[PDB]
RNA sequence: UCAGUAACGGCGAGUGAACAGGGAAGAGCCCAGCGCCGAAUCCCCGCCCCGCGGCGGGGCGCGGGAAAUGUGGCGUACGGA
RNA sequence: CCCCGGCGCGCCGGGCCCGGGUCUUCCCGGAGUCGGGUUGCUUGGGAAUGCAGCCCAAAGCGGGUGGUAAACUCCAUCUAA
RNA sequence: ACGGACCAAGGAGUCUAACACGUGCGCGAGUCGGGGGCUACGAAAGCCGCCGUGGCGCAAUGAAGGUGAAGGCCGGCGGCG
């Protein structure tokens, strides 16, 4: 029953809540169990970096996060293309693909077509027979000095654009940005209705004048 | 700890706290939210005016992410920008104005509560509230919207 | 490109042609027990796109299933409960007579494993279904590496489990805004999800 | 006059230089080939009409457009759909005068 | 985490997800079809060499069968030939 | 001190006779399924989220999705059985 | 009026969740790593800082589209007078 002021409540706890409780008391116990296959997995693909295969600069959905960048999935195949890596070649040498990806823009397509020049500038690939190099095969002075990478590879962050102070104009000053804001506003609220009534008219006169 | 509570205070009470007469009983006046219109109504009118019935419209499908939009107060303003930011262009006599992008501090709306520094100063954001575009005039600033 | 002219023809299912054939065939199955090993698929293009292969290994089972919905097998229609569970007549079944007949197949043929199957004719009382259905010893399945998959343990009886094209539709599976019911791979999956209390140590 | 981009209006949106590229083939699906044509016309030839569709061509053949369609609308659902049944119907109905015409 | 939220509900009692974002992990592929290749494919029996407690490798049979009512190779929407 | 395993290096008999780019010419898809009506169940899914029975029953610049039924019209995004 | 023949031992406001207020501590327009990661007691503790995503707080209001938090004096001009 209430009982003066309070919060009225509606706790979930109208089934068989008991039979279903998950504890964490083999929290600890995972998070061993992962950092120790983390580090036998590194040990397995020495010296192939421990994070895994590059990933793209993507920028995240929505007007929230559309003002950053993360790593996406997979390198887009015209990413690929444009920077002359075979899609099939790019996973054996830690490249990640993703058919799934469009590009709409250019700047992001060039930004990771960039990503892809300067990964390829920091690979050392070891001959497939170590006793007989390859065409592109890096030589033996950098094979020796070959060393397992920890982290992200190229890890991606969010750079900004310092802008040093200016003098403002006088056009700057002189611009209206609530008064732009809220004719922005309307001109798309009634631009379809707007010319509805403007094709009417011009039947409506047309039809007088013939 | 259970060393602190009334039980231990409640030893040889009888009723432990409940009363000889009312004594403490399973439910009395209903599980939960019960009686809300009906025994329980003097307590739901006087502390949750409104509680029951419908207003307004549905929405399906809503998504906050939309309707995103952190807002920041001109009183608030310099302090995105460094210290020595504000003091070097007040001090310069060339008239440079520094530039405030409130967007890359995580805003998208500027409001106007409060009064700004008498100092000239650029400001971007998506939006602006009316009094916010004054004060920042004011002062000798400029608006400019981004998207 | 025969396989294409058949497929097409098999899409005119009301053409004089095909009323036809699907009346008579209808009425031969008909004559025949409801669970039958046909010699090979009276739908070779259907089959074909369905996994079947023409080799030794790879059988059609016929199966007859009756037609029309669930009755509660309640006794004189009585259910003892509250007026929302009243009802006997009007209730359908969760899953579809095509996965119905993949179950009698699979459950006769225990040493089989159903693959997939078809639809080949129906009255106003049964519907026939013919089964694909594989040998999982047969060494024409067992060295050829594209069929080793289901000669493994974890494929036993996949019409029984809702695997099959049949059976996993009635599972509301898929992907996007209409299947939220089965995030996780499942309805249970789903509930056991949401309906579990997680009480972290440090909460 | 000074303009900026802005989040809303007409012309909203941060500005990027759009990249023109080969459309996904996966858009092709359902685009009829020479080939596929040539299979189901022959298919007609072999095959024929539902009897819906000879029904709904008598309907046409005296111009009752309006009930020829709410008939195919009954038949196949959608007025999307009835709408190319009844254009399909009238080109196999012209295509007839045509050839009597011959 | 979104979130006891959008929503459902004698709109009462009650019920109630998703997307985005941060992480764990991370891997991608194959047919039918459309085609080209002399069925180029497969199963089993008999003999010889090898291995043989996971029954397979090679060679030889005008040995048997399956399979043109379609096996195999190339190839599958990221296009392919 | 025993055994099992894993990782390496050689010989024998086999199989493969293997790729990239630019042009030229060609080819390209899963049907009593989708979709629609109705019934019952189911969901937060609300002029109907999913599933099922019965009836109707496809198309190919088509089809599906675009969270309020519907017509017209642009777009975006995928490519079901 | 009901229970109690007698003795021993056992025997009843707990734990989880949510909320409100009070109090104590830390920091303070901020604060919190709880999830994750790094490095016998120890499943502890220590650390992260381009792990602060995210929660709560820092802004309210409207069903919503949306909007969103002091003024005066001096001098000059335009208009009314
Ligand atoms: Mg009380
Ligand atoms: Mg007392
Ligand atoms: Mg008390
Ligand atoms: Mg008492
Ligand atoms: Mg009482
Ligand atoms: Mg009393
Ligand atoms: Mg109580
Ligand atoms: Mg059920
Ligand atoms: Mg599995
Ligand atoms: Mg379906
Ligand atoms: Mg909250
Ligand atoms: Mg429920
Ligand atoms: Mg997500
Ligand atoms: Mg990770
Ligand atoms: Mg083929
Ligand atoms: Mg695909
Ligand atoms: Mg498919
Ligand atoms: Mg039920
Ligand atoms: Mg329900
Ligand atoms: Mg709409
Ligand atoms: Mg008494
Ligand atoms: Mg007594
Ligand atoms: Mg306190
Ligand atoms: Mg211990």
């Amino acid at each position: 029953a209430p009982s003066r002021n309070g919060m009225i409540l509606k706790p979930h706890f109208h089934k068989d809540w008991q039979r279903r409780v998950a504890t964490w008391f083999n929290q600890p116990a995972r998070k061993i169990r992962r950092r120790k296959a983390r580090q036998a997995r590194a040990r397995r693909i020495a010296p192939r970096p421990a994070a895994g295969p590059i990933r793209p600069i993507v920028r995240c959905p929505t007007v929230r996060y559309h003002t950053k960048v993360r790593a996406g999935r997979g390198f887009s195949l015209e990413e690929l293309r444009v920077a002359g890596i075979h899609k099939k070649v790019a996973r054996t040498i830690g490249i990640s693909v993703d058919p799934r990806r469009r590009n709409k823009s250019t700047e992001s397509l060039q930004a990771n077509v960039q990503r892809l020049k300067e990964y390829r500038s920091k690979l050392v690939l070891f001959p497939r027979k170590p006793s007989a190099p390859k065409k592109g095969d890096s030589s033996a002075e950098e094979l020796k000095l070959a060393t397992q990478l920890t982290g992200p590879v190229m890890p991606i962050r969010n750079v900004f654009k310092k802008e040093k102070a200016r003098v403002i104009t006088e056009e700057e000053k002189n611009f209206k940005a609530f008064a732009s804001l809220r004719m922005a506003r309307a001109n798309a609220r009634l631009f379809g209705i707007r010319a509805k009534r403007a094709k009417e008219a011009a039947e409506q006169d047309v039809e007088k004048k013939k | 700890p259970s060393r602190l509570r009334k039980t231990r205070k409640l030893r040889g009470h009888v009723s432990h706290g409940h009363g000889r007469i009312g004594k403490h009983r399973k439910h009395p006046g209903g599980r939960g939210n019960a009686g809300g219109m009906h025994h329980h109504r003097i307590n739901f009118d006087k502390y949750h005016p409104g509680y029951f019935g419908k207003v307004g419209m549905r929405h399906y499908h809503l998504k906050r992410n939309q309707s995103f939009c952190p807002t920041v107060n001109l009183d608030k303003l310099w302090t995105l920008v460094s210290e020595q930011t504000r003091v070097n262009a007040a001090k310069n006599k060339t008239g440079a104005a520094p530039i405030i992008d409130v967007v890359r501090s995580g805003y998208y709306k500027v409001l106007g509560k409060g009064k700004l520094p008498k100092q000239p100063v650029i400001v971007k954001a998506k939006f602006f509230s009316r009094r916010a575009e004054e004060k920042i005039k004011g002062v000798g600033g400029a608006c400019v919207l981004v998207a | 490109g025969a396989y294409k002219y058949i497929q097409e023809l098999w899409r005119k299912k009301q053409s004089d042609v095909m009323r036809f054939l699907l009346r008579v065939r209808c009425w031969q199955y008909r004559q025949l027990s409801a669970l039958h090993r046909a010699p090979r698929p009276t739908r070779p293009d259907k089959a074909r796109r369905l996994g079947y292969k023409a080799k030794q290994g790879y059988v059609i089972y016929r199966i007859r299933v009756r037609r029309g919905g669930r009755k509660r097998p309640v006794p004189k229609g009585a259910t003892y409960g509250k007026p929302v569970h009243h009802g006997v007549n009007q209730l359908k079944f969760a899953r579809s007579l095509q996965s119905v007949a993949e179950e009698r197949a699979g459950r006769h043929c225990g040493a089989l494993r159903v693959l997939n199957s078809y639809w080949v004719g129906e009255d106003s009382t049964y519907k026939f279904f013919e089964v694909i259905l594989i040998d999982p010893f047969h060494k024409a399945i067992r060295r050829n590496p594209d069929t080793q998959w289901i000669t493994k343990p974890v494929h036993k009886h996949r019409e029984m489990r809702g695997l099959t094209s049949a059976g996993r539709k009635s599972r509301g599976l898929g992907k996007g805004h209409k299947f939220h019911h089965t995030i996780g791979g499942s309805r249970r999956a789903a509930w056991r999800r949401r309906n579990t209390l997680q009480l972290h140590r440090y909460r | 006059a000074l303009r900026y981009p802005m989040a809303v209006g007409l012309n909203k949106g941060h500005k990027v230089t759009k990249n023109v590229s080969k459309p996904r083939h996966s858009r092709r699906r359902g685009r009829l080939t020479k080939h596929t044509k040539f299979v189901r016309d022959m298919i007609r030839e072999v095959c024929g009409f539902a009897p819906y569709e000879r029904r709904a061509m008598e309907l046409l053949k005296v111009s009752k457009d309006k009930r020829a369609l709410k008939f195919i609308k009954k038949r196949v659902g959608t007025h999307i759909r009835a709408k190319r049944k009844r254009e399909e119907l009238s080109s196999v109905l012209a295509a007839m005068r045509k050839a009597a015409a011959k």
